[PDB]
Protein backbone atom coordinates (compact mmCIF):
# COMPACT_ATOMS: atom_id res chain seq x y z
CA UNK A 1 0.00 0.00 0.00
CA UNK A 2 2.95 2.42 0.81
CA UNK A 3 4.57 3.46 -2.33
CA UNK A 4 7.91 3.08 -1.26
CA UNK A 5 8.81 -0.85 -1.35
CA UNK A 6 11.65 -0.10 -4.10
CA UNK A 7 12.21 3.48 -4.53
CA UNK A 8 14.35 2.88 -0.46
CA UNK A 9 15.11 -0.69 -1.92
CA UNK A 10 17.13 0.23 -5.23
CA UNK A 11 20.62 -1.75 -5.18
CA UNK A 12 23.20 1.38 -5.26
CA UNK A 13 25.70 0.25 -7.78
CA UNK A 14 29.40 1.19 -8.47
CA UNK A 15 29.76 -0.09 -4.84
CA UNK A 16 32.99 -3.07 -5.55
CA UNK A 17 35.74 0.12 -5.45
CA UNK A 18 34.34 0.69 -1.92
CA UNK A 19 34.64 -2.46 -0.43
CA UNK A 20 37.86 -2.69 -0.81
CA UNK A 21 39.88 0.73 0.60
CA UNK A 22 37.72 -0.40 4.28
CA UNK A 23 39.58 -3.91 3.59
CA UNK A 24 43.69 -2.27 3.92
CA UNK A 25 42.58 0.82 5.79
CA UNK A 26 41.81 -1.65 9.40
CA UNK A 27 38.17 -0.42 8.69
CA UNK A 28 36.83 -3.84 8.75
CA UNK A 29 38.10 -4.35 12.40
CA UNK A 30 37.11 -1.25 13.49
CA UNK A 31 33.60 -1.78 12.32
CA UNK A 32 33.85 -4.71 14.25
CA UNK A 33 35.00 -3.68 17.33
CA UNK A 34 32.33 -1.15 18.10
CA UNK A 35 29.71 -4.06 16.99
CA UNK A 36 31.53 -6.14 19.72
CA UNK A 37 31.20 -3.29 21.95
CA UNK A 38 27.54 -2.43 21.18
CA UNK A 39 26.60 -4.15 24.24
CA UNK A 40 28.86 -4.32 26.51
CA UNK A 41 28.15 -1.81 29.33
CA UNK A 42 32.61 -1.03 30.90
CA UNK A 43 35.06 -0.70 27.72
CA UNK A 44 37.52 -1.02 29.99
CA UNK A 45 36.16 -4.61 31.68
CA UNK A 46 36.25 -5.87 27.70
CA UNK A 47 39.44 -4.75 26.81
CA UNK A 48 40.72 -6.54 30.17
CA UNK A 49 38.39 -9.61 28.94
CA UNK A 50 40.10 -9.48 25.77
CA UNK A 51 43.84 -8.99 26.70
CA UNK A 52 43.09 -12.15 29.63
CA UNK A 53 42.17 -14.24 26.33
CA UNK A 54 44.60 -13.20 24.22
CA UNK A 55 47.08 -14.04 27.35
CA UNK A 56 45.83 -17.46 27.07
CA UNK A 57 45.97 -18.29 23.76
CA UNK A 58 49.49 -17.26 23.72
CA UNK A 59 50.35 -19.67 26.82
CA UNK A 60 48.38 -22.80 25.26
CA UNK A 61 49.86 -22.40 22.10
CA UNK A 62 52.96 -20.09 22.05
CA UNK A 63 55.15 -21.29 18.94
CA UNK A 64 52.43 -19.99 16.63
CA UNK A 65 51.84 -15.99 17.74
CA UNK A 66 54.81 -13.38 16.68
CA UNK A 67 52.91 -12.73 13.41
CA UNK A 68 48.99 -14.04 13.87
CA UNK A 69 48.77 -11.07 16.73
CA UNK A 70 46.44 -13.02 19.43
CA UNK A 71 44.52 -10.16 19.54
CA UNK A 72 43.28 -9.91 16.36
CA UNK A 73 42.92 -14.02 16.88
CA UNK A 74 40.55 -13.51 19.58
CA UNK A 75 38.37 -10.69 18.43
CA UNK A 76 38.34 -12.57 14.88
CA UNK A 77 37.18 -15.38 16.98
CA UNK A 78 34.88 -13.48 18.71
CA UNK A 79 33.19 -12.43 15.26
CA UNK A 80 33.07 -15.65 13.75
CA UNK A 81 30.48 -16.81 16.09
CA UNK A 82 27.81 -15.39 14.69
CA UNK A 83 28.44 -15.31 10.81
CA UNK A 84 30.92 -12.68 9.73
CA UNK A 85 33.07 -14.55 7.82
CA UNK A 86 36.14 -12.48 9.18
CA UNK A 87 39.46 -14.56 7.72
CA UNK A 88 41.45 -15.57 10.78
CA UNK A 89 43.69 -13.48 12.90
CA UNK A 90 42.50 -10.86 10.04
CA UNK A 91 45.53 -11.78 7.86
CA UNK A 92 46.22 -9.91 4.99
CA UNK A 93 47.93 -11.22 2.18
CA UNK A 94 49.47 -9.93 -1.19
CA UNK A 95 47.75 -12.16 -4.15
CA UNK A 96 49.98 -9.89 -6.99
CA UNK A 97 53.42 -9.45 -4.96
CA UNK A 98 56.47 -11.38 -7.36
CA UNK A 99 58.10 -8.98 -4.90
CA UNK A 100 59.41 -8.90 -1.35
CA UNK A 101 57.78 -5.40 -0.63
CA UNK A 102 55.28 -3.39 -1.28
CA UNK A 103 55.87 0.64 -0.97
CA UNK A 104 53.06 1.55 0.97
CA UNK A 105 52.80 5.17 -0.63
CA UNK B 1 19.43 4.47 0.13
CA UNK B 2 20.73 5.37 3.39
CA UNK B 3 18.65 8.38 5.50
CA UNK B 4 20.19 11.50 3.97
CA UNK B 5 19.32 14.69 3.16
CA UNK B 6 19.90 16.54 0.15
CA UNK B 7 22.23 19.38 -0.06
CA UNK B 8 21.01 22.56 -1.89
CA UNK B 9 23.12 25.49 -0.42
CA UNK B 10 26.60 26.13 0.94
CA UNK B 11 28.08 24.05 3.24
CA UNK B 12 31.02 26.51 5.25
CA UNK B 13 32.45 25.26 8.02
CA UNK B 14 29.63 25.96 10.62
CA UNK B 15 27.46 23.51 8.35
CA UNK B 16 30.44 20.79 8.37
CA UNK B 17 30.60 20.83 11.50
CA UNK B 18 27.02 20.51 12.10
CA UNK B 19 26.70 17.68 9.85
CA UNK B 20 29.41 15.80 11.16
CA UNK B 21 27.64 16.22 14.88
CA UNK B 22 24.44 14.37 12.70
CA UNK B 23 26.09 11.68 10.95
CA UNK B 24 27.57 10.89 14.14
CA UNK B 25 24.70 10.73 16.16
CA UNK B 26 22.86 9.06 13.62
CA UNK B 27 25.17 6.09 12.70
CA UNK B 28 27.93 5.92 15.07
CA UNK B 29 31.65 6.83 14.94
CA UNK B 30 32.45 3.82 13.15
CA UNK B 31 30.55 4.65 9.96
CA UNK B 32 31.61 8.37 10.52
CA UNK B 33 35.43 7.46 10.13
CA UNK B 34 34.70 6.05 6.71
CA UNK B 35 33.03 8.77 6.07
CA UNK B 36 35.67 11.65 6.84
CA UNK B 37 38.04 9.39 5.20
CA UNK B 38 35.77 10.01 1.46
CA UNK B 39 34.91 13.80 2.35
CA UNK B 40 38.65 14.77 2.82
CA UNK B 41 39.48 12.53 -0.56
CA UNK B 42 36.61 14.49 -2.14
CA UNK B 43 37.42 18.02 -0.91
CA UNK B 44 40.83 17.24 -2.00
CA UNK B 45 40.06 16.74 -5.41
CA UNK B 46 37.55 19.57 -6.07
CA UNK C 1 93.80 44.84 -13.83
CA UNK C 2 92.28 45.80 -10.08
CA UNK C 3 92.55 48.63 -7.91
CA UNK C 4 92.61 48.37 -4.56
CA UNK C 5 89.91 47.25 -2.05
CA UNK C 6 88.61 45.63 -5.51
CA UNK C 7 87.28 42.00 -5.42
CA UNK C 8 89.90 38.86 -6.26
CA UNK C 9 87.98 35.92 -5.56
CA UNK C 10 84.51 34.72 -4.91
CA UNK C 11 83.18 32.40 -1.54
CA UNK C 12 80.66 30.46 0.09
CA UNK C 13 77.23 31.28 -1.67
CA UNK C 14 78.94 34.56 -2.70
CA UNK C 15 78.74 34.52 -6.39
CA UNK C 16 79.40 37.83 -7.68
CA UNK C 17 80.15 40.52 -5.27
CA UNK C 18 76.71 39.58 -3.65
CA UNK C 19 75.63 37.92 -1.25
CA UNK C 20 73.72 34.44 -2.66
CA UNK C 21 72.11 32.08 -0.64
CA UNK C 22 69.49 30.61 -2.00
CA UNK C 23 68.17 30.01 -6.05
CA UNK C 24 65.47 31.00 -8.41
CA UNK C 25 62.94 28.56 -9.16
CA UNK C 26 60.16 28.51 -10.59
CA UNK C 27 56.83 28.19 -8.23
CA UNK C 28 53.14 28.52 -8.40
CA UNK C 29 50.95 28.57 -5.63
CA UNK C 30 48.28 26.30 -5.63
CA UNK C 31 46.69 23.23 -3.21
CA UNK C 32 47.72 20.10 -5.66
CA UNK C 33 46.14 17.30 -3.50
CA UNK C 34 46.78 17.71 0.08
CA UNK C 35 50.64 17.29 -0.55
CA UNK C 36 50.66 21.03 0.38
CA UNK C 37 48.83 20.71 3.30
CA UNK C 38 49.75 23.76 6.26
CA UNK C 39 53.08 24.43 5.26
CA UNK C 40 54.41 21.55 3.47
CA UNK C 41 56.17 21.89 0.16
CA UNK C 42 55.94 19.70 -3.06
CA UNK C 43 59.07 20.11 -5.17
CA UNK C 44 59.90 18.28 -7.94
CA UNK C 45 62.72 16.06 -9.38
CA UNK C 46 64.34 18.69 -11.49
CA UNK C 47 65.70 20.06 -8.08
CA UNK C 48 68.18 16.73 -6.95
CA UNK C 49 69.31 16.09 -10.18
CA UNK C 50 70.67 19.24 -11.46
CA UNK C 51 71.91 19.42 -8.37
CA UNK C 52 70.24 22.86 -7.46
CA UNK C 53 69.87 22.42 -3.96
CA UNK C 54 73.05 20.62 -2.73
CA UNK C 55 75.56 21.08 0.26
CA UNK C 56 79.27 19.65 1.27
CA UNK C 57 78.82 18.71 5.22
CA UNK C 58 81.90 18.28 6.84
CA UNK C 59 82.05 16.36 10.02
CA UNK C 60 85.57 16.60 12.61
CA UNK C 61 85.50 13.77 14.97
CA UNK C 62 88.58 14.16 17.15
CA UNK C 63 89.65 10.96 19.06
CA UNK D 1 41.17 24.54 5.16
CA UNK D 2 41.71 22.99 1.59
CA UNK D 3 38.93 20.15 2.03
CA UNK D 4 36.37 22.56 3.38
CA UNK D 5 37.06 25.25 0.35
CA UNK D 6 36.96 21.92 -2.07
CA UNK D 7 33.43 21.08 -0.20
CA UNK D 8 32.69 24.57 -0.70
CA UNK D 9 33.49 24.98 -4.14
CA UNK D 10 31.72 21.72 -4.88
CA UNK D 11 28.01 23.07 -3.12
CA UNK D 12 28.59 26.51 -4.80
CA UNK D 13 25.17 26.46 -7.08
CA UNK D 14 25.20 28.15 -10.36
CA UNK D 15 24.84 31.78 -11.08
CA UNK D 16 21.29 32.75 -9.73
CA UNK D 17 20.40 36.36 -11.07
CA UNK D 18 21.60 39.16 -13.14
CA UNK D 19 24.61 37.40 -13.13
CA UNK D 20 23.73 34.70 -15.55
CA UNK D 21 21.85 36.58 -18.14
CA UNK D 22 22.77 39.64 -19.43
CA UNK D 23 18.48 40.68 -20.90
CA UNK D 24 15.84 40.37 -19.40
CA UNK D 25 13.76 37.34 -19.49
CA UNK D 26 10.78 39.02 -19.51
CA UNK D 27 11.63 40.06 -23.11
CA UNK D 28 8.45 39.12 -25.35
CA UNK D 29 9.98 37.59 -28.16
CA UNK D 30 12.20 34.67 -29.23
CA UNK D 31 8.72 32.59 -28.45
CA UNK D 32 8.96 31.18 -32.34
CA UNK D 33 6.13 33.65 -32.91
CA UNK D 34 3.14 32.84 -35.39
CA UNK D 35 -0.45 31.53 -35.18
CA UNK D 36 0.30 27.83 -35.06
CA UNK D 37 2.96 25.71 -32.75
CA UNK D 38 4.49 24.56 -35.90
CA UNK D 39 7.81 26.45 -36.06
CA UNK D 40 11.62 26.02 -35.06
CA UNK D 41 11.72 23.97 -31.90
CA UNK D 42 15.32 24.11 -30.06
CA UNK D 43 14.69 24.66 -26.59
CA UNK D 44 17.93 23.80 -25.24
CA UNK D 45 16.39 24.78 -21.15
CA UNK D 46 18.63 22.53 -19.10
CA UNK D 47 19.55 18.50 -19.15
CA UNK D 48 16.97 15.91 -18.06
CA UNK D 49 19.28 13.20 -16.74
Amino acid sequence: KDVFMEAKLERVPFLEEQMRKVNEGGGVMAGDIDRLMKSEDNRFAFVNEIAAEATAYVNNNRDEYGHKKAIHHVLSNRMNDAGFARPEAYLETEPFSPGPTYLKE
Amino acid sequence: RANLVFHNKAIDGTAMKRLISRLIDHFGMAYTSHILDQLKTLGFQQ
Amino acid sequence: CVKKGQILADGAATVGGELALGKNVLVAYMPWEGYNFEDAVLISERLVYEDIYTSFHIRKYEI
Amino acid sequence: QDMLIGLYILTSGNRRGICANRYNPWNHKTYQNERIDDTNYKSMKEPFF
